[PDB]
DNA sequence: GGAGGCCAAGATCTCAATTTCGTACAAGAAATC
DNA sequence: CCCTTCGGGAGGTGCATCCCGGTCTCGCTTGGCCTCC
RNA sequence: UUAUCGGCGAGACCGGGAUGCACCUCCCGAAGGGUCU
C-alpha cells in the first residue's frame, strides 16, 4: 500500500534517531540507511531485526511526495504476481495508467472482494473536508466565516464521531445546513474569480448530492479530519468500468456467498457494481468436503430480546444476564465475537471476573496488540466488529479457542436517509419506487451483509482441518432448524452447506414450547 | 384512442388530511396507511378520484349551459349519474354481461361517464394513490380546544343580559357535573377496556356488553342535562394529515381515451385548479394543492412511450405545456355531439 | 359566488405562541411540528380561525348593535353558534332531510355562519395553517422565575405587620422544607425513571405505579403544606413561539363567497387588526401580528388568477386595495336582511 | 373600555441584562435570544412585566395609604395576590364557575389584578 | 360505506416466475411481443379506477443449457413507464422471428 | 314461412369472522479527483 | 504569574361530540316470443 | 405432477365545528492590579 517504507529521508532521520537510543546497532543502521528495501519484508527474514523497526517515524510523512513512490511502484511493476493492499486497483482508477502503466497485460485477483465491495459502498465518497477547503483558499479566506466552517467542522465530528461515513439523520440534514452555511460564505469571497471558483465547486457539490444518492458525514480514515461525504455515482460506474478494463478479472472472497446457490446469491454484486450479463462468466461455489468439525448451540425463540428499546441501544437485562451467564458456563478458551464495542464493554462489566482472564477490543484499539496478549494467556477474547476477520492463531499455528460466541446477530442499523437519498436517486433518474419500497430494498441489502458478516465472523472458528469449534449463536433471532418459515430465514445460510445437519441436530438453549399435536 | 398516463407530483399548500372509516380507530384518527399500521400514509385515490368527478361533472354542468335563474337542464337522477354513477331511476341501460362494444353509443355521447364510469361500464380513468415522498411528511394537525368564549375573555360578558349570564353559569355547572359523572363512568369502563385482554369468548361477549351499557349510562347522563347536551369545553382530537410543503408522488391513467374524453378530463382539471382541495378538515384550509403532471401516451406495440405535453396547477395558474393536450381540450370543447341527458 | 385565496404573510410583532395538548409534552410548551418531532414548526390554523371566528362575531355583534344598557339581543345559545358553532340547545341535527335546501337561506341570512360553519352546515372559510418562510425563525421565550417580593425588595417588608412578617417566616420555612421532601423525593423518582429506562415489559407497569406512588406522595407533600399550597419560588418554564418578525405564509379561502360573506370576512379582519393578538401569551403581549394578505379570486374554468387586491394589517392601519375589496365590504355593511337570532 | 397600544423604544442610560434561566448556557451568561445561538438578543418581556407590576403594586399601596407606625392595611396573601400573583390561601381557581361574572366587578373594584392578572 | 379492497401495497416487490417451455423462435417472440404491448397499459387486476394494477417489472430472461443443468441468462425484459428495455440479442432475434414468418393462420 | 337472438322461468341451499410493530456497526488501506 | 463563587424554587384545572350508511352478479338450459334472411 | 384452456370484473369525495388559554422580575457579591527614558 505504499507510505509504509523507506522514505530515504525518514531514514536519514533514523541516523538521528536511533543514535540516541539504538546506539549500540547504529552500524545496522546504516546497513539499513543504504538498501532502500520494503521494511515490510525487512523485519520478519532478517533473523527477528527488532532494533530499529519502530514504525513510527520510518513511515512517510503528510507530504512526502519524494517521488520514491515511482521508484518502488516501478521496481514493483515487474513481477510473477503482486500481493499488495487493494489501494492501487482503486487509487489509479482515474489516475489513466500513472501509477501502473499496462492495463491488458495484466490480470486482477480481488481476493476477499467481499470486503472489498463492504468498504467500495465507503468509497463511494468524496472527502469534502473543510480544513482542506479551508487551506485551499488562503489567500481568498472570509476569515470571518472560517467560524462557520469551525462550527460545522465541531457538527460533523459530533455527528460522525468515529465513523468515515454515519447514516443518522443529522448527517444529510447537517450536509444541507453545512452547504447553505457556506453558500453564507459564498458571498464574502473577495476575489470574483475565487468567488465563482468557490460558488461552482459548491454547486458541483451542490448537484452532485441532490441530482442522486447518498449524502453523509465524514472522519477521514488518516489524520481523523471531518469532512461531508456524498455520493460518486461516476465512480460507481467507473469501478465497473476499471474491472473489466482488466484482461481478466478474478473477484474471490471466503463469504462472497449470501445463499449457497450461484445464480441467486451473487446478484447483491452484481447489482452493486452494476455488473450486467456481460462479465458474469462464473458463479461458482467452493466449500471443502471436509474441514475441521462444527457443534452448534443456537438460542431458541423464546431467549429474551435483545434490545429492549432499540432506539437508544439499551440492552435488555434479561438477555445481558443469559448471555453473560451461558458465557460463564463455557469451560474453555473461547472467542467471543460481538457486533459493536458496547456490547463489549456490557459484557465486560456485568460478567463477573470469572476464570480464563478476559480480553476486551477496547473502541479503536488495534487488535494486533491484543490478540498477540491472547496467544500467551489464553482465554475468554470478547472481541467486537473490529475483528476484522484475520484469525485468532495459536502460536504454532494451532487452534487455542475452542468456542465460537456470537452474542447476538451484527444487525446493521436503519439507515433512514440511504433509503430516502437513494429514493431521490430513483426519483430523479425518472424511476418510480415509492420511498418504503427503497426502503426494503436497503433493508434487504443490509440484510445481506449482515449475513456475509456473521458468515466471515463463523469463518473465524475454523481454519485448519484438524478445527473443532463449538459455535454458540446467542442471538434469538437465528432461525430454529425446525423454524422454516421464520422472519430472517437467510441467516440459515451463514452455516456453511457442509455443516447443515449438525445445525438442524442443534442443541437449543432457549426453545419455545411444542407439542404432541394429534392434527399431526 | 391513446392511453394517456399522467406521472406527477402533488406537492401541498396546506395540509392534506382524509377520514377513511377503514383506517380510523378508536385509537385516534389516522391516515389511511399503506399496508399496516407502521406504513407510509397515502392519500386515497378515492378521494382524489371523487373530486375529480365532482370538477368533471361542474364542467359538464357549465358547458351544457344554465338557464335564467340557473338550474341546469339535467335532473337529480342525472347529476347522481353524472357524478356518482348511481342511477336513482333504474332506467340506466344496464349492460348484459357479452354485449359487444358494452356502452360504446353512451360512451361516444357521454364522454364523463365514459371517463368515470359506471355500474356494469368500465371507467376509462383511473386515479391512483397519492403516495408521499420521503419519510415523515405527515403529522397530527388540528388539534387544539374548544374554549369557553366568556372565560377566554370577558370582555363578550358584556354583551349578555343577567339571565343569560346565570344561563351560562348553569351551562358550566352543569357540565362540570357532567364530566365528572361521566369521567367516573369512563374510568370503569376503561378499567373494562384493560379487562377485555383476558378474553375468553363468553367473558369477551358478558364484558363488551358491560361496556355497551355503560356507553348507553354515559349516554343517558349527557340526556339529562337541561342546558347544554355537549361539553362546549373539549380538547379537539388531531387529525393525520400530510404537511405543507409534503410532495405526494401521483399516477393517473386515461385507458383509451378519445381526444373528447381526454378533453374533458383537462378540462376537470383546469376547473378543479379553481378550488385544488383536496380530502377534508377544509375549515382549516386542509387540501390545498399545487400538482404538475406530465401526460404520456404509449402507442401499444412501441417500446418507448411520447410526452404529449404537460398540466401544472398552481396558485398563480394552470400551465399547460404540449399543443397535444390543447388540441384534446379544445376537440372536447368544440363538440356539439354530447347528449348528456339521460336515454 | 367566487372563490377567494387570500395568499399572504405574517410578520411577527411580538413572540407568536400556542399551546396544543398534542403538540405539548412533559417537556413544556412547545409549537406543533409541522410533522414528526423535529419539523418545523407552524402556527395552527386552528387559533387563526377561532380569532377571527371571535372577531367576526364581535363584527356582526355590534352590527346589530347593542342596547341601552350595552347588552346584544343575540342569546347565549346564538353566541356560541356564531362564534363556536356549538348548539347548545342540541337541536343541531346533523344529516336531517328537510334542512337540505335550508341551507341556502341559512347562509344567505346568516353570513357569519355561511363564513364559519357549525355542525352539519360546511364553513365556507378555510383558514390554513402559518407555516414560516426561514429556519430557526422559533425559539424558547418566557423563562423566568417567580421570587419572593420581600427578598427582591426590602422596603416592602416595613408594610408588613409583625404577625404578617411572622406570616412570611412561616411560609419561607414551610416552603424550604416542602422543597427539600419534594426535592429529595423526586431526585429517587428521577433514578427510578432512568431504571425505567432498561425495563421487563411487564416491569414497566410496576415502575409506573411506584411512579404514581411518589406522585401521589408529593401531592400529599403538597396538601400538608399549610401556609401556601405552591411553592412561591420558582422557575417558569418557557414556552416555544415564533421569534419576532418571523415572516409566516398564510392561506385562507372562502369557496363560493358572496359579496356580503367576503365582505364579513374582510371586517372581520379589520376588526381583528384592531387587535391583532393571536395565538395566547397575553401577558408578555405575544401573538401580536402585521399581516398582509392578497385576494386573489379565480372563475372556474380560467386558466389564470385574477388578483382583486390586497389586504394589508399593519400597526398604523388597515390598508384595502383594489375596487372589489371595497365593494364586498360596502355590500356587507349595506345589506340589512341578515338574522342571526335564528339559526 | 378601549385598548390602548404603548409602541415605543427604550434607551438604554446603562447597560441592560437579564439573566433568564433558559438562556444562560453553563458556557457563560447569555442575554436570551430571540431564536437559536445566533438572533439578535431580547430584553425578555416577562423582567418589564414583573417590574412594572412591581411598580403598580407600590403604586396601590402607596395610594391606600399606611397607618401611623407605616404598615400597609394589606394582608400578606394580599400583596403576594397584588403583585406576584399567587394566591397564598389557594383561592385562585380557573374556569371555575360562580366566578363567571365576578370578573367585571373584581377587575373594577381592583385595577391592579385587573390590568396584570 | 364503502369497503376496502386487499391489495399489495405500492412499491411491492413481487417475485414472479413465468415459463415457456420448448419454444420456436415464433412463440417466444410472440411473447415478448405480448410483453412490449402490455407495457402500452401493465395493469393487473381490476379496481382500475383507482388506477389499480399499475406495474413495472423487470424479467431475467434465462434459458437451459442444452443438456446440462445450468441457466445462462439470455437477456432482461425491463417493463417501466418509461419504456420497454428489452435487453439481449436473442430476445430481439426471438422478436424479429415472430414478426417475420408471416405464414400464421390464426382463422379457422 | 324458417332462423336466429332477447328474455323469464325453473327446487331449495350451503358457511367458516386475523385484529399492527424488521434492522440498531466496525475500519481496511491511499500519492484522492 | 494569580483564578473561575456558591442556590433557589419548578403549578395549580378544564374537557375528550354528535352520525350517516354497508349494492347490483354470476357463471344454465330452455322455449316463448320478436323480429330478420 | 393422473392432463391439456379460462384476468373476476365493473361505481362511489366520508365530510361536516371548535382560539387551549389563563400567573410569575432570577436576582443577589465583587477595583485585576503591578512592571520596564
Amino acid at each position: 500500500g505504499k507510505a509504509n517504507y523507506v522514505s530515504l529521508e525518514k531514514v536519514r532521520g533514523l541516523l538521528l534517531m536511533d543514535e540516541f537510543t539504538d546506539l549500540d546497532t547504529v552500524k545496522v543502521l546504516e546497513k539499513l540507511a543504504n538498501w532502500s528495501k520494503p521494511l515490510v519484508e525487512f523485519e520478519e527474514e532478517y533473523g527477528e531485526l527488532p532494533a530499529q523497526i519502530t514504525p513510527e517515524m520510518v513511515t512517510y510523512s503528510i507530504w512526502d511526495d519524494i517521488q520514491d513512490i515511482d521508484d518502488i511502484r516501478l521496481n514493483a511493476l515487474s513481477a510473477n504476481f503482486i500481493v499488495t493492499t487493494h489501494a492501487m486497483v482503486m487509487v489509479d482508477c482515474m489516475c489513466n495508467h500513472r501509477i501502473l502503466g499496462d492495463k491488458e497485460n495484466m490480470y486482477l485477483i480481488i481476493d476477499e472482494a467481499d470486503i472489498f465491495v463492504d468498504m467500495l459502498e465507503v468509497w463511494k465518497q468524496r472527502r469534502f473536508n473543510l480544513r482542506e477547503l479551508t487551506s485551499a483558499f488562503n489567500e481568498h479566506i472570509p476569515r470571518n466565516g472560517v467560524h462557520v466552517i469551525d462550527q460545522l467542522m465541531n457538527d460533523v465530528t459530533s455527528i460522525a464521531g468515529d465513523l468515515h461515513f454515519c447514516s443518522t439523520p443529522a448527517a444529510v440534514a447537517l450536509f444541507d445546513n453545512s452547504f447553505n452555511a457556506l453558500s453564507k460564505v459564498g458571498r464574502e469571497i473577495k476575489n470574483e474569480a475565487a468567488r465563482k471558483a468557490f460558488f461552482d465547486c459548491i454547486y458541483s457539490w451542490e448537484m452532485l448530492g441532490l441530482s442522486g444518492g447518498q449524502k453523509g458525514v465524514g472522519v477521514s480514515n488518516k489524520r481523523r479530519e471531518p469532512a461531508l461525504i456524498a455520493v460518486n455515482p461516476f465512480i460507481g460506474m467507473n469501478v465497473g468500468r476499471y474491472c473489466t478494463q482488466w484482461r481478466s478479472a478474478l473477484l474471490t472472497s471466503a463469504t462472497l456467498s449470501i445463499t449457497s446457490t450461484p445464480e441467486t446469491g451473487m446478484e447483491w454484486l452484481c447489482k452493486a457494481l452494476g455488473l450486467t450479463s456481460d462479465t458474469i462468466s462464473i458463479r461458482k461455489i467452493f466449500s471443502p468436503d471436509v474441514y475441521g468439525s462444527m457443534k452448534l448451540t443456537i438460542a431458541g425463540a423464546d431467549f429474551p430480546k435483545v434490545f429492549n428499546d432499540p432506539k437508544e441501544q439499551i440492552f435488555s437485562g434479561q438477555w445481558l444476564k443469559a448471555v453473560v451467564e451461558q458465557l460463564s458456563c463455557i469451560q474453555g478458551p473461547a472467542l467471543v465475537l460481538t457486533a459493536s464495542h458496547y456490547e463489549t464493554r456490557m459484557i465486560a462489566n456485568q460478567l463477573g471476573e470469572v476464570s480464563q482472564p478476559v480480553y476486551i477490543q477496547k473502541a479503536g484499539q488495534a487488535l494486533s496488540e491484543i490478540i498477540k496478549q491472547y496467544q500467551e494467556k489464553p482465554g475468554i477474547l470478547i472481541s467486537a466488529g473490529a475483528s476484522v476477520g484475520v484469525s485468532p492463531r495459536g502460536e504454532n499455528g494451532e487452534q487455542i479457542f475452542q468456542d465460537l460466541i456470537i452474542t447476538r446477530i451484527p444487525f446493521l442499523p436503519p439507515d433512514r436517509m440511504k433509503a430516502e437519498s437513494l429514493y431521490g436517486y430513483l426519483k430523479e433518474r425518472g424511476y418510480s419506487r415509492t420511498f418504503e419500497a427503497v426502503n426494503r430494498n436497503i433493508y434487504l441489502e443490509n440484510l445481506r451483509k449482515v449475513i456475509r458478516k456473521a458468515k466471515q465472523s463463523v469463518g473465524r472458528g475454523i481454519r485448519s482441518e484438524n478445527d473443532t469449534v463449538r459455535i454458540i449463536i446467542l442471538d434469538p433471532r437465528f432461525p430454529e432448524p425446525t423454524d422454516l418459515s421464520s422472519k430472517h430465514r437467510s441467516l440459515e445460510h451463514i452455516i456453511p452447506v457442509r455443516f447443515r445437519r449438525e445445525y438442524r441436530s442443534c442443541e437449543i438453549l432457549s426453545p419455545a414450547y411444542f407439542e404432541e399435536d394429534i392434527q399431526c | 384512442m391513446r392511453t394517456l398516463n399522467f406521472n406527477g407530483k402533488i406537492s401541498t399548500l396546506e395540509p392534506l388530511t382524509v377520514t377513511v372509516k377503514n383506517a380510523v380507530s378508536t385509537s385516534g384518527h389516522r391516515l389511511p396507511r399503506n399496508g399496516g399500521f407502521n406504513a407510509a400514509p397515502y392519500f386515497p385515490g378515492t378521494s382524489i378520484r371523487g373530486t375529480l368527478r365532482h370538477a368533471a361533472h361542474k364542467v359538464i354542468v357549465d358547458r351544457v349551459g344554465l338557464n335564467a335563474d340557473g338550474k341546469s337542464p339535467f335532473d337529480l337522477a342525472e347529476h347522481f349519474m353524472l357524478a356518482q354513477g348511481v342511477d336513482i331511476n333504474g332506467e340506466a341501460e344496464t349492460f348484459a354481461p357479452g354485449e359487444i362494444n358494452a356502452g360504446a353509443e353512451l360512451r361516444s355521447k357521454n364522454p364523463l361517464i365514459s371517463l368515470f364510469g359506471r355500474w356494469g361500464l368500465s371507467g376509462k380513468v383511473g386515479i391512483g394513490n397519492a403516495i408521499p415522498d420521503g419519510d415523515n411528511q405527515w403529522g397530527m394537525f388540528g388539534g387544539g380546544a374548544r374554549s369557553i368564549m366568556f372565560q377566554r375573555d370577558e370582555s363578550l360578558m358584556e354583551f349578555l343580559e343577567t339571565d343569560q349570564v346565570d344561563r351560562l353559569e348553569r351551562l358550566l355547572e352543569e357540565q362540570a357535573e357532567a364530566s365528572v359523572d361521566i369521567s367516573q363512568i369512563k374510568t370503569e369502563q376503561d378499567a373494562l377496556k384493560k379487562a377485555m385482554k383476558s378474553a375468553d369468548k363468553d367473558t369477551k361477549a358478558e364484558l363488551q356488553i358491560k361496556v355497551r351499557e355503560l356507553d348507553e349510562k354515559i349516554q343517558a347522563r349527557k340526556d339529562q342535562k337541561q342546558e347544554s347536551r355537549e361539553s362546549i369545553r373539549r380538547p379537539i382530537d388531531p387529525y393525520e394529515a400530510f404537511i405543507t410543503g409534503a410532495e405526494l408522488s401521483h399516477r393517473m391513467s386515461i385507458k383509451n381515451a378519445t381526444d373528447e374524453e381526454a378533453g374533458l378530463f383537462i378540462s376537470a382539471l383546469i376547473r378543479f385548479a379553481a378550488e385544488p382541495r383536496f380530502g377534508g378538515h377544509a375549515n382549516h384550509n386542509c387540501g390545498l394543492v399545487e400538482a404538475h403532471w406530465t401526460v404520456t401516451t404509449w402507442k401499444p406495440g412501441e417500446l418507448v412511450p411520447v410526452t404529449l405535453g404537460e398540466i401544472v396547477i398552481t396558485p398563480n395558474g394552470v400551465e399547460i405545456t404540449g399543443d397535444e393536450l390543447f388540441a384534446m381540450v379544445k376537440a372536447f370543447n368544440e363538440n356539439q355531439s354530447f347528449d348528456f341527458t339521460a336515454r
